[PDB]
RNA sequence: GUACGUGAAAUUGCUGAAAGGGAAGCAUUGGAAAUCAGUCUUAUAGGUCAGCAUCAGUUUUCGGGGGCGGAAAAAGAAUAAGGGAAGGUGGCUGUUUAUAGCCCUUGUUGUAAUACGUCCACUGGGGACUGAGGACUGCGGCUUGCCAAGGAUGCUGACAUAAUGGU
RNA sequence: UCUAGUGGGCCAUUUUUGGUAAGCAGAACUGGCGAUGCGGGAUGAACCGAACGUGAGGUUAAGGUGCCGGAAUGUACGCUCAUCAGACACCAGAAAAGGUGUUAGUUCGAACUAGCCCUGAAAAUGGAUGGCGCUUAAGCGUACUACCCAUACCUCACCGUCUGGGUUAAGAAGCUCAGACGAGUAGGCAGGCGUGGAGGUUUGUGACGAAGCCUUGGGCGUGAGCCUGGGUCGAACAGCCUCUAGUG
RNA sequence: UAUGUAUAAAAAUAGAGUCCUGUAUCGUAGAAGAUGGGCGAUGGUUG
């Protein structure tokens, strides 16, 4: 048993025996959902370019 | 991705080396390919598709011959399961005189002549087709395209 | 990357360890080397510090038998040789073979100087040294540490450059008529998309 | 299964080459300044377990078969039953007709002889 | 006559090597016109043949060949590393070399 | 590969200072690690807080504002010698503040053989008024009228057929 | 029969559901780091990230001319062979240890990938004193079942968020036998990290170090 | 053949082969020359060396798409304002956008882009070495059969040779 | 529990004693050498890196990439001109003070303060940055990528040891699965190889050629060694189990 | 050791006789290069 050691990484059937989650998995997600409502406050900026 | 059928390629091994042929079917694994036979005598034959350089050359119709008669049995040589084989009578013997059926004669002359229209409108393909590649100095594969 | 059957190079006004040091290296990959006007290769540093270095050089001799002691030659093709040899493994058979690959002459023999010569951008004293800097020529070195036909290379040297000048002029000649008739084909424009 | 061998040069002793009073066989060095002892670069390496062979290959011949030294016929039946794993080999000191006897023995065995001929 | 030569030349260099040890099992290969790791990574995997000439015509041919494939780059200059069938003799550094065009990737 | 950060840090609270205050510098480090490292560094040698005792409150990177404008920064720095006993101000012509830094470390390191060690920033800033510049060749880069010849021309392929023109 | 295999496809289940709620555990505190950093610099304060707990300890020198405290605590790290990394949770009995160290070690605070990279590339198990890869979950089955730790999805949560059982998680793990870094390491690989060496405390870096021996 | 059984090594002569520019000998790797055996020859299966394909393990090298983070990059562009001086443009050495412009501040386009950092159980190629094990068991995926899932097979050709290998 | 060897030590870091000094004598902590190869320092017992079964592939340490020499005659900014420059730690040795040397800085034209160079500097066979040579360096300082390769690390194959799990269906002294590891002088122990003689055994070999001997032949073993073809020869000799010793 | 065994100004570099190298020019199509024919040129390669 276990002759050979497959990297479950570079091999998708032994990541899939490791991890029944892969198949579900949805890396990428549109979190800011395009709107990006800056936040900086001015007494941060004049901290920030202080001397 | 670049050996489209009807595409005209270069052969960089054998007996026809630097001959230039046209694609004419994928087979499994290599390339059912020929040369106008009336142009640089290459008959039908398969070329691994490692053995072959694409060139951007405009594409020749070849959807007008059939290809599905190229097969490997059709392709394929004659049993031997013997080691005893060579002879000079043998080497007199094969040659495209002797054996190279009719059949197969007239599916080249066919094929031939289904391919002379296209190479004939194309203008300086006739003569590109005979003539053979051949690298003289100072030119280097890497920066050349074919 | 490049390779000739044969390479002949024009040392003026190349430094010696920069050419030496290509030179070898060719010698190595196989190919054999012609060097042509080796008196006219230059040393960065002034003369005198060069003269001082090669009086340094001729100090070395055995103390029984100076005939078996270092063999100090004086002209410019065998200093050039020198330095080249000092670079190629020459006690080994393989970097001995690589010697005899190469040809320094002084000045350029009947042999050479129909045949095209070309230059070490890697080398030459113009690329390489900061202006200002002064330098010395091994011709000049060579006619002070013993060497003794200097005047006759000038001599040579100044003949061929004027048999030389007259075949350029003639091959000038031959190639404004090409370059007249060139244009007259009406192909110079069916090229020109080409690049051609 | 292919037959390999790890190495196939033997393992002379030192200086066996330059006296004849010592003589090739394998000594293993025990001076206190010796070089091959130490296994300086460039002198000659020693017997090492790990140069042993694969205990599947080991002891067979180039053709897959282990030698069997054979004296007469009784020999050449021990290897009636392994005719596919051992190859029969006449000794030194058997008789031309012993030897004959050995071989058709062998043949009709169907065992292979190393040195029939 | 400049109908032929469907390979490049190329250049025996040395062995893969440090300051004073060897690997003869792999060949220092200078291919002509090659100056670049990146343009060497065309010429990788391509078949490099050692041809030379014996007396004793074997197959009735004057010519024997050692063959070998190019496996990858060495150094900024362009030069790669090869592996032949029959490691080449330490004789033919400076010898030239033929790399053949496959097998093709254009 | 230097980058320009901002480092607040503080002492950890204490009964004997429940509200300790922030101290903050502009300091030049090539990543996050050695800014800290250097921020405490000069912590630790002025106001008794040692990495051990104290804390960094933030971490920013400062990007400078207007790269694509030609400017002259004065350098005051705190050079450490054999002697140990110097105090240098410099001026270097470029368009931020993290490349007059680089450059003024080169040159220490070229003229005066200092390390990162060696030298200390005291103060980076903008000269903004061309009279406010004393440096000769900074004036003579602020001439209105400046054209100079392209030096250092030099311009494989081992073997060129042709005397180089290394000219205009 | 089907009793064993219904059983294990359930069992299986449970093991996607516990692993999609890691997954968003991570993702939510992520979010909850960026959004107080946010409002922090938005309302002009200061938001401290927390402390890492979690540190990944490599072994940079050979086992030739060492002092024997340095010796015996690489030895109590299981740091017996150069290029050897493991996971240690990070408080003051372990800083005061790899203080001793430093010249010898470097470690810095791993990341999710890091984690998960390396036990799945290089995920062994010390299973009867033995050095078992994690090719299957039936092996931490056997070993930490009883602690429930059920899968290598379970095993990568309390590596990374330092669970109760860590100890016995990372005692589980053989010491990962990295390779040399892709790329080398720096010129002077022993120096400390501030002098642009390679020992010591190198922050997050020990991340772009591990995507090279990996 | 009494200088007598066998007749070793040191040492020596002759013959053949090859080497040798101030030592020789030795190790590794291959060439050359010489020499030799296995193997096959046979009973669908099998001998030697090759080429490609589809896989597996290890690694290397180029490329693409996407998410997230930072002053929710800094800049910049286009377009509206205010202010400013120059290393001073038009106008006459001197002045403040004219017959050039620049800088500073603010809004809009903008939720801009790019770079950097970071992640994708996102993806496209090129190269190399390796094929240990030997009916079936397992963990998985697919839909009972299939599968890249507990270690290479498939399709072909050349030579059957001194080819490979040995000395 | 019984016993071997040892009871001349040496080097480096830091601390230090006696000493005009020492490749000097004497100590303290740690690491090395002795006993230890390998990559780098041109070379070297203890310096730097790294510790070693047999190999394949990949990647690195210290150190390096002009040529010798595998690897950029790389990138960026500077300094230096030396009538015998400079060139990488240990290390193969140099000082105060100086300069119409030059590049910078500090303070009131001047004094300075700092780098590089030069002077101070002065030996005996011809001669050593390792050599060649090198001057917008192939020198020096700093930053930045790419690249080169150790027996080190990583994946894999095989060998051995040790360790653990199986095996009444398998010379059970057998078979089978798995992991870790591999330097070695003095010394220890285990298992084997080879020699002379003895008991048993092999329907054992042999004048149709035993033993011995020679051999540009062939095979087996990690090895000690064994087997075999050809030649020479002429009367004996061997395998296995055990016994023994004037046994290499 | 060849596969195109192809290339002859001298110079200066704070200048040369358009420059900013030759990735250019010369040669290159044909059983390893066959057997015939029509137009065009009066050139080209070679014994």
């Amino acid at each position: 048993a276990h002759v050979q050691k497959k990297n479950p990484l570079k091999n998708k059937a032994v990541l899939s025996r490791l991890n029944p989650y892969a198949k579900a998995y949805k890396a990428n997600v549109k979190i800011n959902s395009e709107k990006t409502p800056k936040a900086a406050g001015e007494k941060f900026l004049s901290v920030l370019h202080e001397n | 991705a670049s050996l489209a059928p009807g595409t005209v390629c270069i052969l960089l091994a054998g007996r026809f080396r630097g001959k230039r042929v046209v694609v004419l079917s994928q087979l499994e694994d290599t390339l059912v390919v020929t040369g106008p036979y009336k142009v640089n005598g290459v008959p039908i034959r398969r070329v691994n598709h490692r053995y072959v350089i694409a060139t951007s050359a405009p594409k020749i119709d070849v959807s007008g011959v059939s290809v599905e008669k190229f097969t490997k049995a059709y392709f394929a040589k004659q049993k031997r399961s013997g080691p005893v084989k060579k002879d000079e009578a043998f080497f007199a013997e094969n040659a495209p005189k002797n054996a190279l059926p009719a059949e197969r004669i007239a599916d080249q002359k066919a094929v031939d002549a289904k391919l002379l229209p296209a190479i004939k409108a194309i203008p300086n393909m006739k003569e590109y087709l005979a003539a053979s590649f051949a690298l003289s100095n100072g030119d280097r594969p890497h920066l050349m395209k074919f | 990357s490049e390779f000739q059957k044969v390479v002949v190079i024009d040392a003026k006004g190349h430094l010696l360890g920069r050419l030496a040091s290509v030179v070898a290296k060719q010698l190595l990959g196989g190919q054999k080397v012609v060097v042509v006007r080796c008196e006219e290769l230059n040393i960065s540093g002034h003369f005198f510090r060069n003269k001082l270095k090669y009086l340094a050089y001729l100090r070395k001799a055995c103390r029984y038998n100076p005939s078996r002691g270092a063999f100090h030659f004086r002209a410019p093709s065998r200093i050039f040789q020198k330095a080249v040899r000092g670079m190629l493994p020459h006690k080994t058979a393989r970097g001995q073979a690589a010697l005899e690959h190469l040809q320094a002459v002084e000045g350029i023999p009947p042999p050479f100087d129909k045949q095209k010569r070309v230059v070490v951008p890697a080398a030459l004293r113009v690329l390489r040294l900061k202006p200002g800097r002064k330098y010395c020529t091994v011709g000049r070195l060579s006619s002070e540490v013993g060497w003794k036909y200097n005047d006759i290379v000038a001599k040579l040297e100044e003949r061929r450059k004027v048999k030389s000048a007259a075949f350029y002029q003639a091959k000038l000649a031959k190639q404004k008529k090409i370059a007249s008739a060139k244009e007259a084909s009406p192909v110079n424009q069916k090229l020109s998309q080409f690049g051609y | 299964v292919n037959i390999i061998k790890k190495r196939t040069k033997p393992f002379k002793r030192h200086q066996s080459d330059r006296f004849k009073r010592v003589g090739e066989s394998w000594r293993k060095p025990r001076g206190i300044d010796s070089c091959v002892r130490r296994r300086f670069r460039g002198t000659i390496s020693m017997p090492k377990i790990g140069y042993g062979n694969n205990k599947k290959t080991r002891y067979c011949m180039p053709n897959g078969l282990k030698a069997f030294l054979v004296r007469n016929v009784s020999d050449v039946e021990l290897l009636l039953m392994h005719n596919k794993t051992y190859a029969a080999e006449i000794a030194g000191n058997v008789s031309a007709r012993k030897r004959v006897e050995i071989v058709e023995k062998a043949r009709a065995l169907g065992v292979k002889v190393t040195n029939a001929g | 006559a400049q109908g032929h030569r469907l390979y490049v030349k190329a250049k025996h260099l040395s062995f893969q090597r440090s300051k004073h040890v060897i690997h003869p099992g792999t060949s220092i290969v200078k291919i002509e016109g090659c100056d670049s790791k990146e343009e060497a990574q065309f010429y990788l995997g391509k078949r490099v043949c050692y041809v030379y000439k014996s007396s004793k015509a074997v197959r009735g041919s004057k010519i024997r060949v050692i063959w070998g494939t190019i496996a990858r780059p060495h150094g900024n200059s362009g030069a790669v590393r090869a592996r032949f069938v029959h490691n080449l003799p330490a004789k033919t550094f400076g010898s030239s070399l033929r790399v053949m065009l496959y097998p093709s990737n254009i | 590969a230097l980058k320009e950060y901002q480092v607040v840090g503080r002492k950890v609270p204490t009964e004997h200072e429940p509200v300790p205050k922030l101290f903050r510098m502009r300091l030049f480090a090539p990543n996050e690690s050695v800014a800290k490292s250097r921020y405490w560094y000069f912590l630790k040698m002025i106001n008794k807080v040692k990495k051990a005792t104290g804390e960094i409150v933030a971490i920013n990177e400062i990007s400078e504002p207007k790269p694509l404008k030609a400017k002259v920064f004065g350098i005051w720095i705190r050079y450490d010698s054999r002697s140990g006993t110097h105090n240098m101000y410099k001026e270097f012509r470029d368009t931020t503040r993290v490349g007059a830094v680089e450059a003024m470390y080169a040159d220490m390191a070229a003229r005066h053989r200092a390390r990162f060690r060696s030298i200390r920033i005291l103060k980076v800033v903008e000269v903004e008024k061309k009279e406010d510049v004393r440096r000769n060749y900074v004036k003579q880069l602020l001439n209105p009228h400046l054209k100079f010849p392209l030096p250092h021309r030099r311009t494989k392929k081992v073997f060129a057929p042709h005397r180089p023109s290394t000219f205009y | 029969a089907a009793e064993k295999k219904s059983a294990r496809q359930k069992k299986r289940e449970l093991i996607a559901k516990r692993a999609e709620a890691y997954e968003a555990e991570y993702r939510a505190a992520e979010r909850e780091q960026i959004e107080l950093a946010r409002k922090a610099r938005a309302e002009g304060n200061y938001f401290v990230p927390h402390e890492p707990k979690l540190i990944f300890v490599v072994r940079i020198r050979g086992i030739n001319n060492i002092p024997p405290k340095a010796r015996k605590i690489m030895q109590l790290l299981r740091l017996l062979q150069i290029n050897n990394g493991i996971f240690v949770k990070f408080n003051k009995a372990i800083k005061e240890m790899l203080q001793v160290v430093e010249p010898y070690v470097t470690y810095g605070i791993p990341n999710h990938k890091t984690v998960r990279e390396l036990i799945y590339k290089r995920g062994f198990g010390k299973v009867n004193k033995q050095r078992i890869p994690l090719s299957d979950n039936a092996i931490i089955e056997a070993a930490l079942g009883k602690y429930s730790i059920l899968s290598v999805e379970d095993l990568i949560h309390e590596i990374y968020t330092v669970g109760p059982n860590f100890k016995q998680a990372a005692n589980f793990l053989w010491p990962f036998k990295l390779s040399s870094p892709l790329g080398g390491w720096r010129e002077r690989k022993f120096k400390h990290f501030i002098e642009g060496g390679d020992a010591g405390k190198r922050d997050e870096h020990i991340n772009g170090l591990v995507q090279k021996m990996l």
